């Protein structure tokens, strides 16, 4: 994992040298009012939106549950199979069940 | 397919932990020795240190 | 480990959670004392079970073991800063890499 | 002794998590994240007492489904008076 | 923890010629070493899982490793570029020395020795099973059970109630 | 290898 | 009828849950067929597993061919 | 610990990253050229010879034109984006399955998921600081169909490593050594395929970043550099779906010429796929994400529980 | 060492955490310190699996409801001061000389490793991440992990009726 940070910083450090140098690199003319504008098509120029949040909630709480999913692969061949099953099938079966009843109602 | 790749996978780890079993106790017998020497030169180093 | 107030059938899934008892370098010092504190209780436990409890906490806990290590560091450093030690002797012969 | 050279910087930065959950200084949102924060912390803590147990250490995941319920549940309290306050609550410094 | 009290052994005892073989040399060879050398390993085993004891069984790590540079020095004897070809081919084969990624001159090895010593090797997984020994080192000790004999008395299931003396012994009641 | 093995 | 509905218009729902279902079915076929022979006493140990004679789990060692 | 490994794992790494970058280049020329060859029209030509060094003269330009901001007093925040998706999209390359030892990654799966993961992170400061409401759009949308199938892909992966028993990408290799997982996996490799170009916005899940319904949408303040950095990173996220695919699903044959033959063939399949299919909404892609795709990974996971609870009485 | 260097990064970014009031600049300094976390907690573990839990469900999973609310509750842009990244710059660069001058062994972390571990150590040659993940899929204590999805679709129906939809 030590050889990681040293490969993930390099790649941080040639990325803004990168980035340095083309800023050197780009041609700087005189800046302007207009310019910086942000940009709507043409003329010039959002509230919360509970949906999307309501989106990445469901996406939350599904994440959750796939990192209880994720361990059981190793636990398989080191576990007593009739209570993996058990759990698997539950588990996904529940899952499953809830997922129709949001989608039915 | 996948059945008789399996079958030959696990065939295949089964030698690698067979020959795992076969090589550890020597090496268990060889830190079992460093160990106890090792223990030795901690407790004459810990004797002489705090006299 | 605590008593509980009541003893419903919900305590079935808690009481397992963490313990000492899956492998582990002395769960079986924990299980000493566990069954003295079926033996006196949790109250009389503390009393006359004082010489299992401080082996338990001694072993998973690893408190004098670490004090005697930092004990045993800093007066190599003591010894250095007092002049006692100095050189290519500051440190001792270092052990084997797959000693312990 | 052994409090102050192991696990005594989580103690700090729980306390300066705790300091910037409280100040009046602040809103929030930063109450929020400062939260989130000292739970950062309490994950610290309880990892390094679960590594003192060998093959313990399943409970990491548990109390990181309970602190994270907690986060969604507070942002979804925070976020239920957009239509009531209005979004100018979320700079209010005082409650 | 290591005191004065404890009967560590001499580094005189500790002075045995080892088996300073590398990595590659090990598992190439093993299938034969360990048929060969099962009567030691599977004791001195017995003596680490029983007693857990690093002090104890000193002897039977020593017969381990005096057996295993026997096995060795046999080999060392008859079939040692065939070996050395082996285990080459085992180093620079993969990454993990796998068995699987040269066989050609693992029958080379095998008919070496079948020519030679006239040994068979075993299968795949003949040494991943459980052993079953005559050891003729005694089991320790059973786990006895702990005796408490002051314990916290409870009220015994054959003990008479007969109905309290004046009831409650509340106010006004009984 | 095994010409680390001293002969005995 | 209502499986003819599901399968204009769901049919991969409907196909999933055939899959799922056989896979439940196969499931508990593997169960049992774990549970019928000695499953709890592998042939295969991990690590350095030895037992002497006075112990009752030699006696239960297997003894079957390589497969 | 010897010293030689820390030298050629970074030499490994450093050759990797340059030979990644290349390639990116090329592909950038690869898309256009076959994208052309799609309809009647050719490709690049004309520049150099035969347009060979057309991504060069695409760098030329881009490294030279003027860094534009979304407002003149504090514009730090409009940094940080393309250099943490150029970042992620050459540390993701570490978890390849290199079977001449680069990095032991015994999780790598867990692994491509963190830095998926980062992508939303990466997008999200795209879109916000760039001050216009098309790039707050854009930014939105992006991290609503990489979070929706976020979730997705999760569950699709993770029925991938059910086959091999472990989490170590190696392992494909070995139980692939009879035939391909593109006979037993088939919807899962149609599946695998609308994943891989949901995350990485290409023309099928195309309403975060396209032409039409937002002018762009987080590269719409994004230039001279900035919008160089981020072509990269997201054809580098391309070149990484291609890898993962032939890894896979394909067999990993990580030596041989024809797994990267294969790799770009993947990349001619994403380049394929770039100029046939039209765009999903935003109602239908909530429906396909959640729902159909959802469900299939989900029933499909309990078809491989139980298989390997079949298979593991039977070995 | 690389402990030293994480401890020394957590104690900036928390005193950062401290000095600054921008939501979203909060925000991304959680996101910053969730990954030096994650490292820290793998230094004391025999397996990088809960660094990799802690990462999804919380920096890539949870922290990014933060990120959009705390990104649609601020108008303005970042005020970058150089006073402050000078400040950071210069107790960083302090905390590891300071980590230069101490001795590494002493502050080392006392839990064990993977190879930190006996060699003669029966149950770390098995399997990477399989004894500590066993009691998840095992009785009595598979009750608690089904009562945890039941208790995130729980979450899910709380969530949908106080947000009211
Ligand atoms: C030998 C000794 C010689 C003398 C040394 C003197 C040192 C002290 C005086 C210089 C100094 O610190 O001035 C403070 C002066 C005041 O800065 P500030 O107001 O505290 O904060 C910076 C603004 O927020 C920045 O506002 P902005 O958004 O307009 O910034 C433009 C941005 C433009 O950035 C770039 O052009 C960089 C291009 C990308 C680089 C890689 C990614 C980052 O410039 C920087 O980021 C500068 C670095 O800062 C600088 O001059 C910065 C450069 C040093
Ligand atoms: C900025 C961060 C971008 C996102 C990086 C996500 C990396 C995955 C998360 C994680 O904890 O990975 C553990 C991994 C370690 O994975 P591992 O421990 O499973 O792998 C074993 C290590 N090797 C491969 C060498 C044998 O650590 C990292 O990825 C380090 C990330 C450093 C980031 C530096 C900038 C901050
Ligand atoms: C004031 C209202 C509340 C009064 C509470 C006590 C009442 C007396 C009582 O319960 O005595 C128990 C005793 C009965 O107890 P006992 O002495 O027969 O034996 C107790 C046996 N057990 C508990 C099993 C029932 O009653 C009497 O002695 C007779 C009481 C007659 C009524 C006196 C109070 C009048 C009502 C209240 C008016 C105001
Ligand atoms: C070398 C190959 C050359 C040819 C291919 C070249 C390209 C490579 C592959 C690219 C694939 C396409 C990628 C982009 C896809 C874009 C379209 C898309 O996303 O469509 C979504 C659509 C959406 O579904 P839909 O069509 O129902 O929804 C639209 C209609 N409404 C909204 C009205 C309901 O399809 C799916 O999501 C289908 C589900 C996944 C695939 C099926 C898996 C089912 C389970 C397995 C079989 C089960 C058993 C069956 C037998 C037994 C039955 C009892
Ligand atoms: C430091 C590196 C400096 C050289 C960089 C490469 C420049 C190559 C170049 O511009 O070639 C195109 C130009 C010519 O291409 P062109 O793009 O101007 O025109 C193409 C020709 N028509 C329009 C008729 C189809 O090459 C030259 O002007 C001479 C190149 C000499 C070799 C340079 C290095 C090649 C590698
Ligand atoms: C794969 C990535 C490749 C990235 C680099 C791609 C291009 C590399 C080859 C071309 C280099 C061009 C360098 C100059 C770029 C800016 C041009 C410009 O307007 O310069 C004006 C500036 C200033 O000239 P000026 O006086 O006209 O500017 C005043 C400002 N305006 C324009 C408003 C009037 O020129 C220089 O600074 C001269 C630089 C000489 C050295 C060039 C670099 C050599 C090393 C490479
Ligand atoms: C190391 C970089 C530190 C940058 C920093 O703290 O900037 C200060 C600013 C503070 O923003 P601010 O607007 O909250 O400033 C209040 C704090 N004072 C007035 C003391 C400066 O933080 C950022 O711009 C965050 C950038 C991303 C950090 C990750």
């Amino acid at each position: 994992m030590f050889s990681i940070i040293f490969i993930a910083l390099l790649i941080l450090l040639i990325t803004t040298i990168v980035m340095f140098l083309a800023s050197i690199l780009s041609k700087k003319a005189l800046i302007d009012r207009e310019k910086s504008s942000p940009f709507e098509c043409g003329f010039d120029p959002l509230p919360f939106s509970l949906r999307f949040f309501l989106i990445t909630i469901i996406f939350l709480i599904f994440d959750v549950e796939i990192a209880l999913i994720l361990p059981m692969i190793i636990i398989m061949k080191y576990s007593n199979i009739m209570i993996w099953t058990i759990t698997s099938i539950i588990f996904i079966l529940i899952l499953l069940i809830g997922l129709y009843h949001e989608w039915n109602q | 397919i996948y059945y008789l790749t399996a079958k030959k996978v696990k065939r295949d780890e089964i030698e690698m932990r067979s020959a795992q079993n076969v090589i550890f106790p020597i090496l268990v017998a060889e830190r079992d020795r460093e160990f106890l020497r090792q223990l030795r030169r901690n407790r004459d180093e810990e004797a002489e240190l705090m006299k | 480990s605590l008593t509980p107030f009541l003893r419903l059938p919900l305590t079935d899934l808690t009481g397992c959670l963490i313990n000492h008892q899956t492998y582990d370098k002395c769960g079986k010092f924990e299980m000493k004392m566990m069954e003295c504190f079926e033996a006196y209780g949790l109250e009389r436990g503390k009393r006359e079970c004082a010489d299992l409890i401080s082996d338990f906490q001694e072993c998973v806990g690893m408190q004098k073991q670490l004090m005697r290590f930092h004990a045993m560091r800093n007066e190599r450093y003591k010894q250095w800063l007092k002049g006692e030690r100095k050189g290519q002797e500051f440190f001792a012969d270092p052990p084997r890499v797959d000693a312990y | 002794m052994i409090m102050i050279l192991y696990w005594s910087l989580p103690m700090i930065l729980f306390i300066l998590g705790l300091f910037c959950f409280v100040s009046n200084r602040k809103h929030l949102l930063s109450m929020l994240l400062s939260l989130e924060f000292i739970v950062l912390m309490l994950f610290f803590m309880l990892f390094i007492y679960l590594n003192m147990l060998n093959y313990e250490s399943y409970f990491s995941m548990m109390f990181l489904t309970f602190s994270v319920c907690e986060g969604a549940l507070g942002l979804s309290i925070l976020v239920s008076m957009i239509r009531t306050h209005g979004n100018d609550y979320f700079q209010s410094f005082s409650i | 923890v290591i005191t004065n009290n404890t009967t560590l052994p001499e580094e005189s005892e500790l002075n045995v010629q080892e088996l300073n073989l590398s990595s590659a040399a090990l598992r190439a060879g093993a299938f034969h070493l360990g048929k060969q050398c099962e009567q030691a390993n599977n004791e001195f085993m017995l003596c680490r899982q029983e007693l857990d004891d690093p002090r104890a069984c000193l002897a039977e790590g020593k017969a381990v490793t005096s057996c295993a540079l026997d096995f060795f020095r046999k080999v060392k004897k008859t079939c040692h570029e065939e070996f050395t070809q082996y285990a080459t081919c085992l180093d620079k084969s993969s990454g993990t020395m796998a068995f699987s990624h040269c066989r050609k001159t693992q029958g080379v090895f095998d008919k070496c020795i079948k020519d030679n010593f006239d040994w068979d090797r075993p299968s795949y997984g003949y040494f991943s099973r459980a052993k079953v020994i005559q050891s003729a080192r005694e089991a320790p000790k059973k786990e006895e059970k702990v005796s408490y004999p002051d314990a916290t008395p409870g009220l015994p299931e054959d003990y008479p109630k007969p109905p309290a003396k004046y009831g409650s012994r509340f106010h006004w009641l009984e | 290898g095994l010409e680390q093995i001293p002969d005995e | 009828s209502l499986l003819k509905r599901a399968w204009n218009e769901i049919p991969d729902i409907v196909g999933g849950s055939a899959l799922a279902l056989a896979g439940i079915v196969m499931a508990t076929i593997g169960v049992a067929n774990y549970y019928a022979k000695d499953g709890d006493n592998r042939r295969y140990k991990l690590g350095y597993v030895v037992y002497r004679h006075d112990d009752p789990r030699a006696l239960k060692v297997r003894n079957d061919e390589d497969d | 610990m010897f010293y030689m490994e820390f030298i050629l794992s970074l030499i490994g790494s450093l050759l990797l990253i340059i030979c990644v970058l290349v390639s990116v280049a090329f592909l950038t020329l690869l898309e256009r050229k076959v994208l052309g060859y799609i309809q009647i029209r050719k490709g690049p030509n004309k520049v150099g010879l035969m347009g060979i060094p057309q991504p060069f003269c695409d760098a030329i330009k881009l490294f030279t034109k003027e860094q534009t901001y979304p407002l003149l007093s504090n514009y730090l925040s409009y940094y940080i984006s393309p250099i943490f998706s150029l970042f992620l999209s050459l540390f993701v390359w570490m978890c390849m399955p290199f079977f001449v030892k680069l990095y032991s990654f015994n999780l790598g799966g867990l692994f491509f998921l963190c830095c998926t993961s980062l992508g939303v992170y990466t997008v999200m400061v795209a879109g916000w600081s760039s001050n216009s409401n098309y790039a707050l759009l854009g930014g939105l949308r992006a991290v609503a169909q990489t979070i929706s199938y976020e979730v997705s892909l999760a569950l699709i992966l993770l029925s991938f490593i059910f086959l091999i028993g472990s989490y170590n990408m190696i392992y494909f290799f070995f139980y692939q050594v009879y035939m391909w997982f593109l006979i037993i996996l088939f919807p899962m490799a149609l599946v695998w395929v609308s994943i891989s170009l949901a995350e990485t916005n290409r023309t099928p899940f195309d309403f975060a970043e396209g032409e039409s319904e937002l002018v762009s949408g987080f590269n719409v303040e994004y230039s001279s550099g900035g919008f160089a950095l981020i072509f990269m990173a997201e054809y580098a996220s391309i070149l990484f779906m291609s890898m993962l695919f032939c890894v896979i699903f394909l067999g990993c044959d990580v030596f041989n010429l024809l797994f990267y033959m294969k790799l770009t063939f993947i990349s001619f399949v994403f380049i394929w796929v770039r100029g046939t299919l039209p765009r999903f909404r935003y109602d239908k892609l909530m429906y396909l994400a959640w729902k159909c795709f959802l469900s299939f990974s989900l029933n499909y996971l309990l078809f491989f529980i139980g298989f390997k609870i079949l298979l593991f009485s039977l070995l | 060492m690389i402990q030293l260097m994480l401890y020394s990064l957590i104690i900036t970014t928390s005193i950062i955490f401290l000095n600054m009031i921008h939501p979203l600049a909060l925000g991304l300094t959680l996101l910053i310190q969730t990954i030096f976390v994650c490292l820290l907690t793998g230094l004391m573990t025999k397996s990088f699996w809960y660094s990799y839990i802690l990462f999804l469900i919380f920096l890539g999973g949870m922290l990014v409801l933060f990120i959009y609310v705390t990104s649609l509750a601020s108008n303005e842009m970042f005020n970058l001061s150089m006073k402050l990244t000078l400040f950071s710059s210069l107790i960083l660069i302090f905390m590891l000389i300071l980590s230069f001058i101490m001795d590494k062994t002493s502050s080392s972390l006392f839990l064990m490793n993977n190879d930190m571990q006996s060699i003669i150590n029966m149950n770390s040659y098995f399997m990477e991440n399989s004894l500590s993940l066993n009691k998840l899929y095992n009785f009595p204590t598979n009750f608690i992990t089904i009562l945890l999805m039941n208790y995130l679709l729980i979450t899910l129906i709380v969530i949908v009726k106080i947000t009211k939809l």
